[PDB]
């Protein structure tokens, strides 16, 4: 329909009133903007002079009734925090916002038995009324027609969930910094979102009033600085910190050596001119890390300066302090996608939902007065359209994965424009994926730039146990990687200075023999370490604490490690080698920032020890190497060998799905327990690998020869244990299996004690294994191991927040928690006395 | 629970967990039925010299987690560090 948009007329004898009436308002009553001119007929050339007095105040007053839903008042202080009225996120408004922007994410659709999320796009809507309010005051004096939105950034506060449907949001916003640039006046506005009291996310915006602004008294910069860590290792760093008068410790004689100092600083700057600062006052509490990681205030930055040209504090903490999460780029920036979006013919449907009723985007006449090439499409729409493609292609159709998103509006886009975005994954930041995008119009002219910080998908680490120890494993990384080199060097040096050999030698060339020589004052130290290693064994129902290396006394000049093929295949060099290769690999991923902060980790037996030191850094690499070497030696000395070094134990890789298609793991556990009872020879299930597919049963070498014979016989006879015990006869399968265990055990008790373990139809004999570890048999071997662990793992180096819900032991098969229920579960599985002290005295450790 | 007392109890717990771990069976099925279901983990990275754990984790998902993943509509990536190193480091060939 044909509505009146302009009314040109006379207001007085000399005054003209070109009154631009826009119709798309909040209520529906069209809002009139009366811009004036002073018609002077005595100026024949230019008889029109535009009224400048009150011009910006009128323009603002119109835009108030367009955006703000309050009484018009500009005599408020910009410094003061602005608190926008709370807004409920409704399913209908999430439908209409997602329809306007063309966002096709399932998370924002009404689904069965599912919460509808709200896009972080939607946040700019709720904020808008507070954020825009920032640019209104009388001390931010500018024409709003010449408002350039430079950039807009969303940053999801760590440990928050993205916005859900029905979430009541309490919105604040404050001006970061209003600066008089040469080209105009940049206003940076940060809007916090507070749901349920707790902060969820911080929208950032950058508004650039174009023109000339000399009012530097109005200019300020209220920046909060990023936290900066300093590991104080050497006494020059202390002397430097004590020279810093600003660095005001609460206690003067606080020892700072071998600590970690965080500086939660903020920068306040007030200007004299565009280049110099009138007054700078950087202050904020100086925290120190405790061995508990709970940081304690021990002082304050209280820098107070006048005619400054910078922040010395920020400069100081920048070079001498790390930004916690360092960003590192990829080797080649991966081109993710090259997509082709499309701007709609009109922007009205987005303006209505976003409350962004700026005429210039919709009205032709305002756009003409604003010197624009037409009804320029909403930057916010271009921001939301690209982010929906970044959420589709990089986040992979997930909402929570998108955290950070900053977009700069390089050039304006006109309606009916086929844009072309280029998505590029360039870096990683503490596990997160940093993607840069550049969108171009049909002329290839840059219109959008920006970078989206995306959560890497939820990850679980599994560290392999004792598998294939191929010669020179992990050397490929050790040549290239520096993070791997550091680990390998420290380990190598520690073995040279503790056990008088080099792991690097043993991995690289795998010598058949290696002789430790205890020659000199270093030699004595090596022989003390090799002496102190002990192990406990049950002999005639008697726990004897025997000594590892019986042929190492006070007067032993050398020891010899002797293998047949290579010492790498020996457990005492297999276990550290493999654990170090895994630790070196993980340290390479962690240097390049490919480890998510919340990921789960759970290693398979030996791998577990790596995995603990990997994610949690509980033990030092000098502690890890000792505890994996000692473990390898204790395992090696557990069994009573002959002169050939051969034992009467071993393992088999049983497949319950081969013997039959009805043979479950409850059918296997019955057959193994009955075999163990009847013959009396030790046999247990030590590995539950994969359900009804992979198990490993250790124990006596004859008892695994009975198990192979029993599951060869039952496979041929085609009988099921579970069918006959339930629906045929009660307790008859017990005695009927004893006669099959007795006909296997007679033929298994006639071959000698170094009996070659023979492969059956379901089982495979795990060659090189001579000890039943993960069996009841090694309970006796735990107390010396436990004494060694408590010596090596100092309680000051353990942290709970890197274990609680993340570490999954193989003892329990339950995620690590510090509770009375889990402690009960650990005791039940392993009946120790220090777990009975903690369970009993639990009600004292609660305070 | 104070930070220092909790730290002591955690330190004593992990010590006793590592001390007895080689004296208890490796209940990995009741861990593969924790991080694949309870954590709903969609990326299983194996660090090692052979894809045993990634070849151990693709069998559990085939067996009992076809119906569970088809009812939630997630995609699970299974990777080994020895074999699938490129899709871990994000270093593909043109």
């Amino acid at each position: 329909e044909l509505k009146p948009t302009v009314i040109l007329k006379l207001l007085k004898e000399n005054i003209i009133q070109m009154e631009m009436i826009e119709n798309r308002t909040m209520d529906g009553k069209p809002v009139s903007l009366p811009l004036l001119y002073n018609f002077n007929p005595d100026n024949g050339f230019a008889p029109i002079s535009e009224v400048m007095e009150d011009r910006n105040q009128r323009i603002k007053e119109m835009y108030w009734k367009l955006w703000i839903d309050e009484p018009f008042n500009l005599d408020f202080d910009p410094r003061d925090v602005i608190k926008g009225k709370d807004f409920e996120i409704t399913a209908k408004e999430v439908y209409d916002f997602t329809h306007a922007v063309g966002n096709n994410c399932e998370d924002f659709v009404s689904r069965p038995d599912r919460t509808m999320l709200a896009p972080m796009d939607f946040a700019i809507v709720v904020g808008w009324r507070a954020i825009i309010k920032a640019i209104f005051p009388n001390t931010v004096d500018g024409d709003l027609l010449k408002l350039v939105h430079l950039s807009n950034g969303y940053k999801m506060i760590p440990g928050a969930k993205p916005l859900q449907v029905g979430d009541v949001v309490s919105t604040t916003a404050v001006i970061e910094s209003v600066v008089n640039q040469p080209t105009g006046k940049i206003v940076d506005v940060v809007g916090t979102l507070s749901r349920n009291g707790k902060p969820v996310m911080e929208v950032t915006s950058s508004f650039f009033y174009r023109g000339n602004y000399t009012d530097f008294e109005n200019t300020f910069q209220k920046t909060v600085e990023p936290v900066y860590q300093m590991h104080i290792k050497t006494s020059k760093d202390i002397a430097v910190l004590r020279s810093k008068e600003w660095f005001q410790l609460d206690d003067e004689d606080f020892d700072l050596l071998n600590k970690t100092l965080t500086f939660e600083t903020e920068t306040e700057v007030t200007f004299k001119n565009a280049n110099i600062f009138s007054s700078v006052k950087c202050f904020g509490p100086i925290k120190v890390e405790l061995p508990t990681k709970e940081t304690v205030e021990i002082g304050i930055v209280d820098y107070e300066a006048g005619a400054s040209h910078g922040n010395p504090v920020v400069d100081f903490l920048k070079r001498n302090g790390s930004t916690l999460e360092q960003k590192v780029n990829l080797e080649n920036p991966i081109p993710i996608a090259v997509l082709d979006s499309y701007t709609p013919s009109t922007n009205e449907p987005y303006a209505r939902v976003s409350g962004d009723l700026n005429p210039i985007h919709v009205s032709r006449h305002f756009a003409s007065y604003a010197n624009l090439p037409g009804t320029i499409t909403h930057g916010m729409f271009s921001s939301a359209s690209v982010r929906a493609l970044i959420e589709n292609w990089a986040a992979d159709s997930v909402s929570s994965r998108v955290r950070g998103y900053t977009c700069q509006f390089v050039d304006m886009v006109l309606p009916n424009t086929a844009l072309k975005t280029s998505i590029q994954h360039v870096g990683m930041i503490n596990g997160r994926k940093l993607i840069k995008f550049e969108t171009r119009n049909e002329d290839d002219v840059v219109v959008l730039t920006g970078e989206a910080e995306i959560e890497q998908p939820v990850t679980t680490f599994v560290f392999t146990g004792q598998g294939s120890q191929e010669q020179g494993m992990g050397m490929d990384l050790y040549k290239t990687s520096k993070a791997a080199q550091d680990v390998w060097n420290r380990a190598d040096n520690h073995f040279k200075d503790t056990y008088g050999f080099s792991i690097l030698d043993i991995v690289i060339n795998n010598p058949v023999n290696l002789t430790i020589h205890f020659g000199g004052e270093k030699g004595k130290r090596i022989r003390e370490n090799y002496s102190a290693m002990i192990f406990e064994t049950i002999v005639d129902g008697k726990l004897k604490t025997e000594k590892i290396f019986k042929e190492i006394n006070e007067h032993s000049t050398s020891y010899t490690f002797r293998s047949e093929k290579g010492l790498l295949s020996a457990t005492q060099f297999t276990q550290p080698a493999l654990t170090l290769m895994e630790k070196a690999a993980f340290e390479d991923l962690k240097s390049k920032g490919l480890i998510p902060a919340d990921a789960t980790f759970a290693g398979h037996s030996l791998g577990e020890y790596a995995a603990l030191a990997s994610l949690a850094d509980v033990m030092s690499i000098e502690s890890l190497v000792e505890v994996v070497f000692y473990r390898g030696m204790t395992m090696q000395v557990a069994v009573p060998r002959d002169e050939l070094g051969r034992s009467n134990y071993g393992m088999i890789a049983i497949n319950p799905g081969r013997v039959a298609a009805s043979f479950s793991q409850e059918a296997l556990q019955y057959v193994v327990e009955r075999v163990g009872k009847r013959t009396g020879w030790l046999v247990e299930i030590v590995n539950y690998n994969v359900e009804n597919q992979q198990y490993v049963a250790a124990g006596d070498l004859r008892a695994l020869d009975t198990v192979t014979n029993v599951l060869n016989f039952i496979k041929l006879q085609k009988i099921d244990i579970i069918e006959l015990q339930k629906s045929l006869s009660l307790e008859e399968v017990e005695g009927h299996l004893f006669e099959i265990i007795d006909e296997a055990s007679k033929k298994s008790a006639v071959k000698p004690r170094p009996l070659k373990l023979e492969r059956g139809f379901a089982c495979i004999p795990l060659v090189g294994i001579s000890v039943p570890f993960h069996s009841t048999y090694l309970m006796n071997g735990v107390k010396p191991f436990k004494s060694f662990l408590k010596k090596n793992i100092i309680k000051e180096n353990v942290k709970v927040a890197r274990l609680a819900g993340k570490y999954i032991p193989n003892l329990t098969a339950k995620p690590f928690q510090v509770t009375k229920e889990y402690f009960q579960d650990v005791y039940d599985l392993t009946g120790s006395e220090p777990i009975k002290e903690i369970i009993d005295n639990w009600e004292k450790y609660e305070q | 629970m104070k930070p220092e007392v909790e730290q002591e109890l955690a330190h004593i717990l992990l010590t006793e967990l590592l001390a007895y771990q080689f004296a208890s069976p490796v209940r990995w099925i009741e861990t593969q039925d924790v991080f694949l279901k309870d954590f709903n983990t969609e990326r299983v990275v194996e660090i090692g010299p052979s894809p045993t754990l990634a070849g151990m984790a693709q069998r559990t998902l085939k067996n009992k987690y076809e119906s569970y993943d088809a009812a939630l509509s997630l995609h699970r990536e299974i990777l080994c560090y020895s074999k699938d190193a490129k899709e871990i480091y994000y270093t593909p060939d043109p």
